[PDB]
């Protein structure tokens, strides 16, 4: 199946204390791998997961000088920004950008983004087609204009299409054991009663890998999708992941259904009956 | 392990031809790279950079870039004298720039009229002190040291008259001792004009 | 309004054991990283130093060295205390702010020369040949060659002069100095240089030819107990007359 | 694996 | 400038049996800006020994962050999740529903 690798930056001023929070984080698909915080007492690049540490010191030495840069940067964009929005120097703002790369069951390149926003906004946003810029407003096009004079859009083409790729297929291959298992998930069954004609039954997927999973409900050899209410995917905490669908049409007894779960993995898609 | 390998030389290239410099990173997260040019006493100057495979021309100056062997190169079109110099490769590393050590360059100037000769210059203020010079000679002529006694022989090195339109190669010898000409003050060298009155 | 870097001094001579100060300026770009750089003769620049808009990023720590950035723009280097495995030749740098492709220029350098013992230290002596009469009348062409000798350290800077006009046209200078005495470990050096001009132009006694060497050495205020003068930076030069035969 | 260019200030 | 108000979850990571160590999560998301305060309650007091994962966000720039502590389960005791956040009006308590 698909897979990505993403970068997440955040930074939020702390006007009066000091200098800002920076917390940089690095994932494989729903894996996170990496990790700096400004304010952690290392000051390096940490590992998240086994197969990375396996890497030697001078890559540690290199992400740790490029995270640190991009926290740097980000402080000086935070800065820049009140300017442009005319913002006293009071008050606390936020700066975030994302970038990552797609690929298919070939491990072939997909497609690339990058963007930024601050204050929780969108701010400048690299097209599908990597080359052209999305500016928000006035303040946007300045940056616009400043980074098409620089060639962004095609430094950030090389690394998205090449660099990007060429790391998540190593990533890929020294995390087989982990990047490329594939956990079904355990499903479950339970209700409590609250008066008869009305009770709750519920459906469960716990353990499961990667998140992507699709759980829908089918009634009486028919199938429907608007009023059943389930929740968002969430994590374990342990690497797996956890998502619900319960039934809220309770009729006494229960009338024949079952869930239908879809899931990467399981060789049929699973369907649980409710029976005492 | 050498981060950044580059043959040192001093490589020769005759004027006109195309000199090739080539380079060697062990850094595979390396994305960037750059090439600067260096003379004697000088800070580097650069020349070119590159952030993709293939090649990217300024000029005289072609660079290449292949990361699946971790190998860029330097093209220099037309050589000229004035190329001589150290060529450094930089890969950048990750926020810094890592170098190589350079190879060194030695465009050798095409002499048109060969004109081999050894002239005495004599001190302007008041002494007996004296200097040999041998000019005019061919670039293929490689001037040897005095590994022998007292006496110095310095290097040759090309010079350039523009108006002229003439370039020409030189050394120097000298030495202090009495009885010394320079009759025998080139070790090897070509039968140039040796005069006396 | 375009970039420029520039780094102070050019040249210096040091004892053992004396504070250092280098500065570098840059100019056209605001917050920009600034990097200092080691090179050691026959090899490449060597990181010591890599600091961002707001703090040092590189994770080295050289020995007897440390880094300061003042303002936005001036970046300085010190040593307290010099050891004689310091000489070298530091390099100030540049990049734009963050990741990219712009700026990556270094500074014209400052050469460092820590020396044992300043004793050794001597100026150059300078001499300038006149042209052979044989050269004369069988090319038309006139050279002069000019002698540097027997200075120590081996940096020196030596320039043409004619009519009170530097010139760079028919010149040619060693690319590097001579040990005088190849076995002596602190052997002095020497240097040539030769400048062509037409036989007529030398030929006319109204032109005036000055060989001048700049050369860089103590300072007035250095420890120094011989008997000779203080040998400090300074200009030394020799001159010569246009011959009619 | 971060990416080494295209970064810069706004 | 935008402020989005969090959803919240509390759960445990394994299905509770009285008597078997497991964690209790408290998953917040879909909020903005990034300060937050969580707090996992039992019976009331707050607990000590409680992390928190690497702040992260979604395409919609929205943060989301998991707090938690490992613990013994048993039904006599009522667990909780004290969330507050400039979008909401008072801190808001979720308790944790031994099966939600």
């Amino acid at each position: 199946g698909s897979h990505s690798m993403r970068y997440f930056f955040t930074s939020v001023s702390r006007p009066g204390r000091g200098e800002p929070r920076f917390i940089a984080v690095g994932y494989v698909d729903d894996t996170q791998f990496v990790r700096f915080d400004s304010d952690a007492a290392s000051q390096r690049m940490e590992p998240r997961a086994p197969w990375i540490e396996q890497e030697g010191p001078e890559y540690w030495d290199g992400e740790t000088r490029k995270v640190k840069a991009h926290s740097q940067t980000h402080r000086v964009d935070l800065g820049t920004l009140r300017g442009y929005y005319n913002q006293s120097e009071a008050g606390s703002h936020t700066v975030q950008r994302m970038y990552g790369c797609d690929v298919g069951s070939d491990w072939r390149f997909l497609r690339g983004y990058h963007q930024y926003a601050y204050d929780g906004k969108d701010y400048i946003a690299l097209k599908e087609d990597l080359r052209s810029w999305t500016a928000a407003d006035m303040a946007a096009q300045t940056t616009k204009h400043k980074w098409e004079a620089a060639h962004v859009a095609e430094q950030l083409r090389a690394y998205l299409e090449g660099t990007c790729v060429e790391w998540l297929r190593r990533y890929l291959e020294n995390g087989k054991e982990t990047l490329q298992r594939t956990d079904a998930p355990k499903t479950h069954m339970t209700h409590h009663a609250v008066s008869d004609h009305e009770a709750t039954l519920r459906c469960w997927a716990l353990s499961f890998y990667p998140a992507e999973i699709t759980l829908t409900w089918q009634r009486d050899g028919e199938d429907q999708t608007q009023d059943t209410e389930l929740v968002e995917t969430r994590p374990a905490g342990d690497g797996t992941f956890q998502k619900w669908a319960a039934v809220v049409v309770p009729s006494g007894q229960e009338q024949r259904y079952t869930c239908h779960v879809q899931h990467e993995g399981l060789p049929k898609p699973l369907t649980l009956r409710w029976e005492p | 392990q050498k981060e950044v390998e580059q043959n040192s030389g001093p490589l020769s290239v005759p004027e006109g031809a195309i000199a090739s410099l080539n380079c060697t990173y062990s850094f595979l997260g390396s994305q960037s790279f750059f090439w600067y040019r260096q003379y004697s006493g000088k800070s580097p100057e650069l020349i070119m950079f590159t952030y993709r495979e293939g090649d990217k021309e300024d000029g005289r100056f072609t660079a290449q870039l292949n990361k699946a062997s971790q190998h860029v190169s330097l093209l220099i079109r037309d050589s000229q004298p004035s190329d001589s110099a150290t060529y450094l490769c930089a890969v950048n590393d990750g926020g810094r720039l890592t170098f190589g050590d350079g190879t060194t360059l030695t465009v050798k100037p095409n002499i048109q009229n060969p004109d081999p000769a050894v002239y005495q210059l004599r001190d302007s203020k008041s002494s007996d002190k004296s200097v040999c010079l041998f000019t005019d000679f061919d670039s293929q002529t490689n001037v040897s040291q005095s590994k022998d006694s007292d006496v110095y022989i310095t290097d040759k090195c090309v010079l350039d008259m523009r108006s002229m339109d003439f370039k020409s190669n030189s050394a120097v010898a000298w030495s202090n001792k009495s009885d010394f000409a320079c009759a025998n003050a080139f070790n090897n060298s070509i039968i140039p004009e040796d005069t006396f009155f | 309004m375009s970039q420029t870097i520039h780094q102070w001094p050019a040249t210096l001579v040091q004892p053992v054991g004396s504070p250092l100060s280098l500065e570098c300026t840059v100019e056209g770009t605001s917050n920009p990283n600034l990097y200092w750089y080691r090179q050691a003769a026959g090899r490449g620049p060597q990181l010591l130093f890599y600091w961002g808009p707001f703090g040092q990023i590189s994770s080295e720590v050289p020995q007897n060295l440390s880094a300061s950035r003042p303002q936005d723009r001036q970046f300085i280097l010190s040593s307290k205390k010099l050891l004689l495995s310091d000489s070298g030749f530091y390099l100030c740098a540049w990049s734009e702010t963050g990741l990219g492709m712009g700026g990556w220029q270094f500074g014209e350098g400052s050469r460092l020369t820590v020396l044992e013992d300043l004793k050794n230290v001597f100026p150059p002596e300078v001499a300038v040949f006149e042209p052979s009469e044989a050269e004369i009348s069988h090319t038309q062409k006139a050279t002069l060659v000019c002698l540097a000798t027997g200075f120590y350290p081996d940096h020196v800077e030596l320039s043409w002069w004619v009519n009170g006009k530097e010139v760079h046209s028919g010149v040619c200078t060693d690319p590097q100095p001579l040990k005088e005495q190849p076995a002596l470990n602190d052997s002095r050096y020497a240097l040539s240089s030769r400048l062509r001009v037409s036989a007529t132009f030398w030929q006319d006694p109204r032109n005036h030819f000055r060989c001048q060497v700049q050369f860089y050495g103590l300072s007035e205020n250095d420890e120094w107990t011989q008997d000779r003068a203080k040998p400090v930076t300074q200009i030394v030069s020799a001159e010569a007359w246009g011959r009619a035969d | 694996e971060l990416a080494g260019i295209g970064a810069l200030t706004v | 400038m935008i402020q989005r108000t969090p959803k919240i979850q509390v759960y445990s990571r394994h299905p509770a049996e009285n008597g078997k160590s497991n964690f209790l999560n408290c998953y917040v998301s879909g909020f903005h800006p990034s300060d937050i305060e969580v707090d996992l309650l039992k019976n009331g007091e707050r607990i000590e020994k409680v992390e928190h994962s690497d702040l992260s966000f979604s395409k919609d720039w929205s943060f989301y962050l998991l707090y938690y502590t490992e613990f013994t389960p048993t039904e006599k005791d009522e667990y909780a999740c004290r969330v507050n956040h400039v979008t909401l009006s008072q801190p808001k308590i979720v308790k944790w529903d031994r099966d939600m």
